[PDB]
């Protein structure tokens, strides 16, 4: 009866999204930002759009290689630009400076680092579905931390994991592919269908 | 005959603690036009608060005020001789969002409404089949020709501007198309009254 | 005591049929039926009452009315009827939906056979007092279509009634228009 | 079902003090022929106590004896199917006069009864609209089949002679003319029946 | 300072036994445009209900609703310096009636108010030496510089239309021309104040 919770069925810490990182002095920018988007891949997707209104916490962790993947003591600097703040413009940009933004220095050989994100929205609670005329928790920076460039290539995996789920005015599944991010198109002239087809409806097997 | 659907079985109520509650004319019954089903029909939708945005004093009420609660109560009658067969299935959708086929008439149909159309994935990308899991009641001109549904106040917000925010809508459609031997009426009317509870501004 | 209002009044109309107000199926939603004034004393249909005659014998009157309804149908037919009442110093409404925004009753003779609709109050002052008028109006809509099941008439008829109520007096004895000699 | 009118409110007796006061198949039900209502008809009426001056024993009790007195029960039925429709001005005038248009027939019609020449004008000269000044019950075929008046004995003397005067009539006068797709029974049969009450001679 | 003077002696008060008693911003304070009196001027009246007519919510209120009833609370204040002189009679007119010095502008002059012609005799042909039989007030700027009225429902019929019937008017008339030395301000504004009283529709 556990594993059916709503708390257990949004469990599971996995991926959620993959930046890569180079660092080519000028020629490349030498940071990367990741906005924090759920809806990124779909699975989760589907089962977040069951739900009409939801909160929880979220708790992040960033995996990071080097290209072939062998590590290096380098380190690195995750920052967290709350909503509503300015994104670093460039490696070396004050924005890294700024101590309203949350940050975290980890050697690149250590273990991954894990940050938890607390429910950060005015409402009471986050809504995927609003009728009329969204719900950004935050983006996660990062550089290497040297004076000199050291010439480098990351990509790093953020792994998301919610925590204290609570849902409201469930919904239907989505059984029609989705389009495109941030809207529920379909395509109207194709229309996938929910059952496949039978020979006849006489028969079962 | 009384058979009422609590839409999540909660009775609307004035918000926990100064806003107006007003009830003289502004709490009571708006009929609107009726829509006359034909075999060939697709169904119908319609948003609140927006189709009471101009109406009578409520949607005088509607206007200014920035801030807006209030439930309803609504009522779904449908006039058919014996001689007619088919169903409609009456529901309650919050935040019903219709998407894009590939407008503000789409979103905000006003006091007509509007039609789907392709209602088997309800014009959401949503399967028909799983709507009622939705408050919902079933008419079948069998039995029943009329349903009723209560619907609190459901937000994430304790209030919200009723111009720019249409909190749910309603959706009659027909799951069985009308069928009659020929001769007789060959439209049926739907009436659709609005009752609000507990309205303030 | 309620009788009759001739409401078809018309130089169509000749025999009994002038006390029908003739409803069919051909008509369309939101459209109206019919509409009179409410004016017990003046010339109109509610001359064939008694309250229409007795007030010939009056010069000034106040009160309440009763205005009652009586569809005959077929048993199986159904539909809506918007009854409603505009009060005096106003225009006869444009169409259903500012009928819906005053005093009414949504009436299914699906249902209910008969309706009853009560004016509020009346007088006859201010046409004579301003010598030292308009009143009421009240119209039928049509909510619906008239529905009707296979092999069964489709039209039908609707029969007016008008009444006093106890509020409603008279004074002020005077004789009738109405005799020649 | 019933629903009964009692005329002007007053239940028939005995007049306040011999005369006789027979029951054993004086008092009974009488069953009139009945009358074949057609779209095209204008309405029919009766005299009494004329109707029965031959019937039964009573006719025979209503001759000789010149002095007459009586109430009676009156019920009245349409036998129409559910695809009928039309309705039936069922009324009682006490002195029922009809006029000349420009016969003892008119004045005393018998048994089978007659009918209107101008309803309208009720042919006594007078507008049917307030006709409902008097006893009365509407047969709507949409509601009832059946409407049932109870009439006391009305007259300025306390006797009469029964041959020579006629108390008052009674009048079915359709008002909506019927009605009725093709196929069905395309007249109507209406019945009438008569029960004296506290008959004295 | 408070000082009231009720007009004939008696409160507004809601009629002896429905009508809608309204007091949300129904009953609130209407200020109008100020009035700039100079030396050279007349003065001012205004017509009730008439001035309301298009205003706020009563306004709206006074539409609609043929029948009318309330009383009303009026002040009236004025600026001025030390430096001036002069002195106003303030008086309240029930049936106030302007005539021919032989228009509706004249008997209804809306929100702004009209000026007197010959105000010697008021324009109705009446000695303003007598007007003090009127509930009112003086205002001389030498004490007082704010006069207020209370003014009960005054008519011969409980109830009546507000739009073509203005039930009483109030009157500005300087009777000591303003005077000032040179270099003071040339214009003193007058402010008037409505506050309805026991509103009925």
């Amino acid at each position: 009866v556990l594993e059916t919770t709503i708390n257990h069925f949004f469990s599971r810490s996995g991926l959620v999204g993959v930046v890569n990182l180079t660092d080519g002095g000028t020629d490349t920018t030498g940071y990367v930002t990741w906005d924090i988007d759920i809806m990124g891949f779909v699975q989760l997707r589907r089962k977040c759009e069951m739900f009409t209104y939801m909160r929880f916490n979220a708790e992040f962790t960033f995996v990071t290689t080097t290209k072939n993947g062998e590590a290096r003591p380098y380190m690195l600097q995750y920052m967290y630009v709350p909503p509503g703040a300015p994104k670093p413009t460039g490696r070396d940009a004050f924005q890294w400076q700024t101590a309203t933004n949350p940050s975290v220095f980890v050697k690149l050989t250590d273990p991954p680092a894990q940050v938890s994100v607390p429910f950060m929205s005015p409402a009471s609670a986050y809504q995927w579905f609003y009728d009329g005329y969204n719900n950004m928790m935050g983006t996660f920076a990062v550089r290497v931390v040297s004076r000199e460039a050291s010439q480098l290539k990351l990509q790093t995996r953020v792994y998301m994991k919610l925590k204290h789920v609570r849902a409201w005015v469930p919904r239907p599944i989505r059984s029609q592919p989705y389009l495109l991010k941030n809207f529920p198109n379909y395509d109207s002239s194709k229309i996938t269908n929910s059952a496949r087809d039978r020979s006849s409806i006489k028969q079962a097997n | 005959a009384a058979n009422i659907v609590l839409a999540y079985g909660e009775w609307p109520e004035y918000c926990p603690d100064k806003p107006t509650r007003p009830d003289v004319s502004v709490n009571r019954f708006y009929t609107l036009d009726s829509k006359m089903w034909q075999e060939n029909s697709t169904g119908w939708y319609w948003k609140f608060p927006d189709v009471l945005n101009k109406t009578g004093v409520f949607g005088q009420n509607a206007q200014f005020h920035y801030l807006y609660r209030s439930g309803f109560c609504l009522h779904v009658q449908c006039n058919a001789s014996k001689f007619h067969q088919g169903a409609l299935l009456v529901a309650v959708i919050p935040e019903f969002v219709i998407a894009g086929r590939g407008g503000f008439t789409t979103t905000f149909p006003g006091t007509t409404g509007a039609t789907f159309h392709d209602p088997y994935v309800l014009d959401s990308g949503v399967p028909l089949s799983q709507a009622l899991i939705y408050p919902h009641q079933w008419i079948n001109l069998r039995t029943n020709n009329c349903a009723t549904v209560i619907v609190p106040y459901i937000n994430a917000v304790p209030f919200d501007s009723a111009i720019n925010h249409s909190n749910f809508g309603l959706i009659v459609i027909p799951v069985s198309p009308l069928k009659y031997s020929s001769g007789a009426t060959t439209a049926i009317p739907i009436t659709i009254t609005i009752a609000p509870l507990n309205s303030e501004f | 005591v309620e009788t009759i209002l001739e409401v078809n009044n018309t130089t169509e109309a000749t025999g009994l049929t002038r006390l029908l107000i003739p409803v069919s199926s051909q008509n369309k939603a939101d459209e109206l039926c019919a509409a009179f004034m409410v004016d017990p004393g003046r010339i109109g249909p509610w001359q064939s009452t008694l309250v229409g005659q007795i007030c010939r014998y009056y010069t000034q009157w106040s009160g309440s009315l009763k205005v009652t309804f009586m569809f005959t149908g077929s048993f199986m037919a159904t539909g809506k009827m918007l009854v409603a009442y505009s009060p005096p110093g106003s225009a006869q409404p444009a169409n259903r939906e500012t009928a819906m925004l005053g005093t009414h009753v949504i009436w299914d003779f699906g249902l209910q056979s008969s309706v009853s609709l009560v004016i509020p109050w009346i007088s006859n002052t201010h046409f004579r007092t301003a010598k030292t008028y308009t009143a009421g109006v009240v119209t039928l809509w049509y909510q619906t279509n008239y529905v009707v099941p296979p092999e069964t008439p489709g039209e039908a008829y609707i029969i007016a009634m008008g009444a006093d109520l106890y509020k409603f007096t008279l004074k002020i004895c005077k004789d009738t228009d109405e005799v020649t000699q």
